[PDB]
């Protein structure tokens, strides 16, 4: 098995995408309630959320 | 001098809201820390072309 | 929405639709000296043409790689401020030429009125302008805003 | 109720939609500062999940 040493990968960059419409789901929504107790959303993002 | 994008920005309509919002297709493009800056230096060699 | 537009303007006859239609206050609608009468009509009716903010998204945009994969900026928030959808100050805000509008949905936290307002002005003073030299839009931004 | 959450939630336009649905005081509704706005979209359209 042991022959030569080092190389390796340098993995590629890439984007990410979505479902494709504009309003926000119930589930994922509904969702985050159900762990955290705030009253308005901290860090101040409902879109990245 | 480019002179690509032209918007003068004439935004009346941010004053005034309660304006119902178009339902569209979604780009969701995500400007990986590697890739935006590719996909621009692929644009501008395409350009040369 | 139909109680704006119609099929082209009217001399604003009902002030019940303008109540229900687009802000606050029914009883600073209903209370409105007799002088920002023609302000608003003037207002309200040329609301319907002119949107378009392609170069708006691009400063933000640039000024997203800006700070994306080059480290945490921390910088200040310089702006001008309205108040309100349907009432005097956006009455009032409607005046003078070169103002440019750029609505927060929840000025509740500084980041969302600090990353909007220094996308407008020039290009974010003091930070190392470098490659792009973006053209300042009509200075003096002017935010709208609940809190 | 039907007025409230609708299809999807509204920049809450009319006024008297509230005063009928949820609450008290058609005058306290009638005058609210224009600082409270935000919170109270916050808060009604997060009732819902």
């Amino acid at each position: 098995p042991r022959s030569r040493t080092a190389h390796r990968v340098d993995m590629v960059r890439e984007c990410d995408f979505n479902p494709t419409m504009n309003l926000k789901a119930a589930g994922p929504k509904a969702r985050l309630r159900g762990s955290g107790v705030k009253s308005r959303r901290r860090v101040s993002e409902v879109p990245l959320a | 001098s480019r002179i690509g994008l032209p918007t003068v920005v004439s935004l009346y309509d941010l004053m005034v809201p309660a304006f119902i919002a178009q339902n569209s297709a979604l780009e969701g493009a995500r400007l990986s820390g590697d890739l935006s800056k590719a996909v621009g230096r692929v644009h501008q060699m395409l350009g040369m072309v | 929405r139909a109680k704006l537009v119609g099929a082209a303007r009217e001399g604003i006859p009902n002030r019940n639709d303008v109540a229900k239609s687009t802000g606050w206050n029914q009883d600073q609608v209903q209370k409105f000296p007799d002088n920002r009468m023609d302000s608003l009509i003037s207002l309200l009716e040329q609301m319907q043409t002119g949107q378009s903010k392609l170069t708006r998204l691009v400063k933000g945009f640039l000024i997203l790689l800006e700070m994306a994969e080059r480290k945490e900026v921390d910088f200040h928030v310089g702006n001008h401020i309205h108040v309100t959808y349907a009432i005097a100050p956006v009455c009032d805000s409607y005046d003078l030429p070169g103002r440019c509008y750029v609505f927060n949905s929840k000025p509740t936290s500084e980041a969302h009125a600090a990353v909007l307002l220094a996308m407008c002005r020039e290009y974010p003073p003091p930070q190392f302008a470098s490659h792009v030299s973006v053209p300042a839009d009509a200075e003096d931004v002017c935010i709208v805003s609940q809190g």
